[PDB]
């Protein structure tokens, strides 16, 4: 006979029956392909506009594909930018100055700052500019008071020379989805804004942060941590009591 | 994939695939058959390759199998072997993928963090990575080997 | 006045990056007039040297049409 | 998104298997087809215009409301949106046919498709229609064993907007 | 965020008092325990990679399906996306620890987290043992009373989860 | 955003039909208005800081517990954002009365403001009364004339709230 | 040509060339052969192939050469011929790479620009290289017929 | 970059000038060459590590004043860039070789290198003995046939620096 | 160091330092004196640190030493002593400065990276750095051990 069982490294590896609809589940259970199926572009090439020209304007027309959510030729978006990307293929200009000035133009304000409110406009450009939904209330509170006081441009740029962006993009890559994992809440906000086509809802995906401030019941004080605390106090004041004199 | 690759990056670039992508999409599918019996060849002989590299990172090796080492006692070292096992049906399905890409998306992006937490030496990984290139490409012809190497190799730089 | 055209160079501290990077490293650049005290700042921060910035568009001491 | 091949690698990783005959079977499948698609797919490229010139002919002749004031394609704009939606639905059924698997126009173009049509007006059988219309044309330019094949990611197209 | 004197603090300026009695008894009691939440936190922090070392191990023996293939965490990504989120759980419930406050776990923690791990099929219920998994570890490293402290958080960020 | 004219323009697009005499009414009456409209934009644009100032202060003279504390504008931090939500309704108020038209005000202003302010807890009803108080004062300063036309445009941001 | 783009697709991930790419750049060395020869074919019938091409092309589109056309009087019918040339030129450098990337860096960047300045109509030329590309696939055997065929075609998409 | 193909293509470019005979000879010579090439190219791609190690080994045997401190290469940081360098420089020079032209040299590892060495610090002579020292351990590992080849594409590195 | 931290983060916001920081300050130039005593008493004692970390490390992992071992030899093994003292002058200076930042900024940035291309094991860095740590920390007493023994974990951390 010669009996060979069946390795233990075999069962220790088996995976639980699955019929059709798990493994589907299973295949598209975690963070999705997109976060890997993609392209970033960066501007690697200091070499001048005359060789690589075919990559630098794909590096192009990616910056005005994550800058408008699409292609914009319909609205002539090259003769535009023109002298822009003449600039950029001279090398007197990088990639981020790029950006900044797409995202400061008129076609940027007519397609995403005048059709919003003032939130929405800060999740949008976050969107575009950052990779990320708003972040926190300070966050809000910072570009909602730039908008309210300096306006479109100032806020475009408030955006653009933070230091996020410049450790995130640098100079030279085109933004893209971060698949932000920290902090809370900006994963799930971030993937309904970039699972979105372009003009899917008007409605404020981020409109705030609901205040941690107070909570109700709960005080703590009943936790024997604190109660021992309490406990340790009472013994403070009596030994100052005890330091009085006697009579 | 090959095919993923191409259409990935035709798609980035909102653009339909350049004769060039067709032409390597071409070329991709006429080696198919070849990189099949090439996986058909590792899959009948999986149970070889997974013992003959754990003898041989064993004998290498032996304090992982000693008392107070990560695979000692039965359980741990049939775990060891089903990592071995994991990764060479990773070695397979990145051989008909035609790229490592396959391996790359299973079993190496986090891979030091897992077996950190593991408590899972990476150098001993890497001698069980090798031992399962040298038993398997004993299995295979001259040319194939060179294919087949070339994934063991990126894992083996994957891991250290 | 409204163009500054600034040369510096940016070293790396935090860590040594896979990709190459030499697009990042030494470069020249154009930056309008009310971007460059954030910008030299920014090198500044990033532990950078400039190396020269010059006067390309306008002309000094513009009391308007800057 | 899964091409043929990236499919079986999946299944066969959820379920922690090896590729057995029936594996193998499909992966032999996809490789004979791909000659095919690859011709295909290179066709439609270079006529990918003609497509969409002759399908927006036969849909806005069917349905001449669609361009006359009070259509949903009546302007340049909306029109050219209109166009640009042919080609993004000929292009990403020419990379499901390349690919071998409706997974990436679930992914990249169903996604929010509906919806979205619903928020800014835009007729979904009107939509149907000029899919079909792709269809027809794409599949008298490829010939016929492509032809049935592009018609699988059409019909995708349109059951999911359907 | 908020912390124990914070939170005295926001509670009379909400009402717009100086500090009475009570106030002053809230706010030593926290300076009381304030040598102990220290200690708690440094043994915490020395031994955080030993912690997470030994919830993982045992969420994955009572529970295998996670780790074997086709499991929400199988793969080597996903593997060390869970044992992220175990150390983050960890770091964050030392945070509140140290405040002597759970206003850092609703508002940097709990905020999103239940529909970030159903837009991910990540099971939340093997995620709540996996926290009692890092309790059960931590209690025995940090003594009685800090294990008890800990523990408040702990069941915290379960019930915000759960 | 659109003003009267363009909303005729639109209005006879979508009918693909020139211009027949009652668009042409339409136009002379808004081409009638826009002097009034015109001085009325100026004088708020030369009095706005007093404006948001006479109105804040007749708001929290008749709801005293808005400053102080315990009310959602007691700290400096909310009692800026108070004023700078005001002069978000004053500016976008003006706008709207220059256009002819409320378009601007559900584009910029009321799309998610109730949304925003239920999750920050902003009461809702005092901040309609601010923009009553804000329709009295620029009714007050731009006259019998053009007071009717503004508060038409206060009014609907007030009815868009509440 | 298929080297360059290896190579910078290599770059684009910062590694050495894959066994895959390798193979590709040995199967087009190996295939300069039969290019060069097909590259000869078309170059010695240059003559024939420009007027087969714009005799058909103003045969189908008579208004090019007709009063008020572009191509009309000798002049501008010799300058047509001359782009056809141009490009038939473009094509057998095309054929020698092994991919489309010469005739796009030497006459498809900004080639719709450039045409309009030249009140030059795109059907004009999309109809005339697909003249050519008949008359150039007549001279071939069928195999290398598909693949000159597949330049054609893509310029043809390209000016359309 | 064009390799020694887009060469010839180029230089019959600027002349306006169909293939000919002399080009063919040039062509086929590059195809005689390409099998080499080849060879070569995987060869490094195999053992590009092992070479980078005995080559950094050597150089800083020869001078070990660099990696001590008060050298340019002493820290962590500053060895782990020297031998970065050293790859970079050894899979364009492989890259240059497969190409069979030396444009990507100059196009992306020549351009800016020498004012970025000058402006940080980095010595030339010692750069260049590294890439010298990488030459003769690569010639001996690809064969005394292709030695020479990238020993040509080597020394345009150093020249370059030099 | 905590004040150049400080500085660093009060220059992000463009503010003065608040008095919170400067109490900070305060607190880090109170202890300074004791750390100071203590990085002299651990730069006194290093050459016998050295020895004992070294024989230590021999003993309980020979391989190194030992034929096949990258350790082995008398000017390798006066390599690896070397590097056990550069590490312990790296933690002195942490010990002066407060914090890890110079022990970062000189040893732990690129040390894979450096350790990779010296087939330098690292696990045999991180039981060199326990085995130091365990001869330190016997040195001192048992205040300084516990903040000594902190910077030599965060080491071993990195190496690991
Ligand atoms: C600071 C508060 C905070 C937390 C905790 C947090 C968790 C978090 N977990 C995620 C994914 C994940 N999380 C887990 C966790 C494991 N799944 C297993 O079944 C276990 C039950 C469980 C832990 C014990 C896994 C496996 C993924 C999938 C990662 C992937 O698919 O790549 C993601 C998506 C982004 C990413 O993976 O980087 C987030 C944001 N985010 C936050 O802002
Ligand atoms: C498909 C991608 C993938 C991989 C690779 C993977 C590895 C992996 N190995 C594990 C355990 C293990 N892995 C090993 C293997 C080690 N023993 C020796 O030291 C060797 C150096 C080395 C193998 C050659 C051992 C001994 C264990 C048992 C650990 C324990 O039970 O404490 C575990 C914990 C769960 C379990 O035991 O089932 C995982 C997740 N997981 C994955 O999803
Ligand atoms: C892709 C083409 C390319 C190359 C090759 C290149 C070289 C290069 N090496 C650098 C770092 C470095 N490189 C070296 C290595 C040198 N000093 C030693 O003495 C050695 C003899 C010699 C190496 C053979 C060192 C020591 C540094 C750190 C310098 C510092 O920042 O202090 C830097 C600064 C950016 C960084 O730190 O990452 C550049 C630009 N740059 C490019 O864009
Ligand atoms: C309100 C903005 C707007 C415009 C301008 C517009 C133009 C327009 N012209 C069309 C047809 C046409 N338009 C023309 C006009 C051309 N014939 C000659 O070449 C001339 C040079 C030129 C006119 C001066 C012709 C010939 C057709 C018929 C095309 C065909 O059926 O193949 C069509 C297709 C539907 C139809 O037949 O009605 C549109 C949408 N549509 C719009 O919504
Ligand atoms: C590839 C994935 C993808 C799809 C499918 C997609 C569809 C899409 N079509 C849009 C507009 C449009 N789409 C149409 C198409 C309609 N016109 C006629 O009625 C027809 C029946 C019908 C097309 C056959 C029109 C008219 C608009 C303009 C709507 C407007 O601006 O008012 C928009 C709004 C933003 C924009 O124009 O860029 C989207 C997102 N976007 C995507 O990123
Ligand atoms: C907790 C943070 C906080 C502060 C500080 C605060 C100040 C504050 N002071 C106010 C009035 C005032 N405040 C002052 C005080 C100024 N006049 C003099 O010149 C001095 C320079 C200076 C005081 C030293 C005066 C005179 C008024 C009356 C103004 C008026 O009636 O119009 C008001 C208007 C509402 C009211 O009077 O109840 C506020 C909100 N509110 C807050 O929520
Ligand atoms: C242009 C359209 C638009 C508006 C108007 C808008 C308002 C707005 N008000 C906010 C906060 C606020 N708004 C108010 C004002 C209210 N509470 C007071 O008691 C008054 C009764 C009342 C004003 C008359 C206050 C007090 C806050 C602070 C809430 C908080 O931080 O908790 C915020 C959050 C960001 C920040 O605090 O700076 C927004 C976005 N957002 C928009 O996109
Ligand atoms: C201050 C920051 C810094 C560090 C850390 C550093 C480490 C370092 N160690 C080296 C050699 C070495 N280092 C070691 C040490 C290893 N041998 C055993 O395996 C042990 C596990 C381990 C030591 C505990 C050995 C054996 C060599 C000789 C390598 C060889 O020559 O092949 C070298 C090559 C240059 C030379 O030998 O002079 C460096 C750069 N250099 C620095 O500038």
């Amino acid at each position: 006979p010669s009996f060979e069982e069946t390795p233990k490294f075999i069962e220790k590896g088996t995976a639980p029956d699955r019929a059709l609809p798990q493994i589907r589940s299973a295949i598209n259970q975690g963070v999705s392909k997109k976060r890997d199926q993609r392209k970033i572009f960066s501007t690697v090439g200091i070499q001048t506009s005359l060789a690589s020209r075919t990559e630098f304007d794909a590096l192009i027309r990616a910056a005005y594909r994550q800058v408008f959510e699409r292609d914009m030729d319909s609205y002539r978006i090259t003769e535009v930018f023109s002298v822009l990307e003449t600039k950029l293929r001279n090398r007197e200009i990088t990639t981020k100055e790029f950006i900044q000035a797409l995202a400061s133009s008129d076609l940027y304000r007519k397609q995403f700052f005048e059709p919003y409110p003032p939130t929405k406009n800060v999740e949008l450009s976050l969107k575009h500019l950052l990779g990320r939904a708003t972040k926190d209330q300070a966050e809000l509170r910072k570009y909602n008071q730039i908008i309210a006081t300096q306006g479109f441009k100032p806020f475009i740029n408030a955006i653009l020379d933070s230091k996020e962006y410049g450790e995130v993009f640098g100079d030279g890559t085109v933004p893209y989805n971060r698949y932000p994992t920290l902090p809370a809440a900006n994963f799930p906000n971030t993937e309904i804004l970039y699972n979105q086509l372009t003009k899917q809802s008007a409605e404020v995906v981020v409109p705030s942060f609901k205040p941690v401030t107070s909570p109700r019941g709960m005080d703590m004080s009943q936790t024997p941590l604190m109660l021992q605390a309490m406990g340790d106090i009472a013994e403070a004041e009596q030994e100052v009591a005890l330091q009085k004199p006697l009579f | 994939s090959v095919v993923t690759k191409a259409i990935v990056s035709a798609d980035a670039e909102a653009r339909y695939l350049s004769p060039g992508e067709l032409d390597r999409i071409r070329g991709f599918v006429s080696s198919g058959e070849r990189r099949l019996r090439v996986a058909q060849t590792l899959t009948e002989s999986r149970e070889r390759i997974i013992k003959q590299a754990g003898d041989q990172l064993f004998q290498k090796r032996p304090d992982l199998v000693s008392p107070g080492g990560n695979a000692y006692g039965a359980e741990r070292t049939a775990s060891c072997l089903r990592d071995l096992d994991y990764y060479l049906r990773l070695v397979t399905f990145g051989i008909v993928a035609g790229d490592v890409t396959p391996i790359e998306e299973i079993g190496v992006i986090g891979v030091k963090e897992m077996y950190r937490n593991l408590e899972v030496p990476l150098p001993g990984m890497v001698e069980a990575v090798k031992a399962m290139k040298s038993v398997a490409t004993g299995l295979l012809s001259g040319d194939d080997s060179a294919e087949v190497g070339y994934y063991f190799d990126y894992l083996a730089g994957a891991l250290a | 006045t409204r163009l500054f055209k600034v040369t510096a160079l940016i070293p790396s501290y935090k860590k040594v990056r896979g990709g190459r990077e030499l697009q990042n490293t030494y470069f020249t650049k154009l930056v309008e007039y009310d971007r460059w005290f954030a910008e030299q700042q920014r090198i500044q921060k990033q532990g950078g040297k400039i190396l020269s910035v010059k006067m390309v568009a306008g002309k000094p001491g513009l009391n308007t049409g800057v | 998104m899964q091409d043929a091949i990236t499919s079986v690698i999946n299944t066969y990783d959820v379920q922690g298997k090896y590729f057995d005959t029936s594996a193998f079977d499909k992966l032999k499948a996809y490789y004979a087809t791909g000659e095919l698609r690859v011709r295909a797919a290179g066709t439609i490229s270079a006529n990918a215009a003609t497509i969409i010139k002759e399908a927006s002919a036969k849909l806005f002749s069917n349905q001449p409301d669609l361009v006359r004031p009070g259509g949903n394609a009546y302007t340049t704009r909306r029109y050219a949106a209109c166009v640009r939606d042919m080609d993004y639905f000929l292009r990403y059924a020419t990379y499901a046919m390349l690919a071998g698997d409706t997974s990436i126009l679930d992914e990249r173009v169903l996604n929010g498709l509906k919806e979205t049509y619903n928020s800014l007006g835009v007729p979904i059988s009107s939509t149907v229609q000029g899919i079909q219309a792709m269809k027809e044309v794409t599949g008298s330019l490829v010939g016929s064993g492509a032809a049935k094949e592009m018609g699988v990611y059409f019909d995708y197209l349109s059951s999911g907007l359907s």
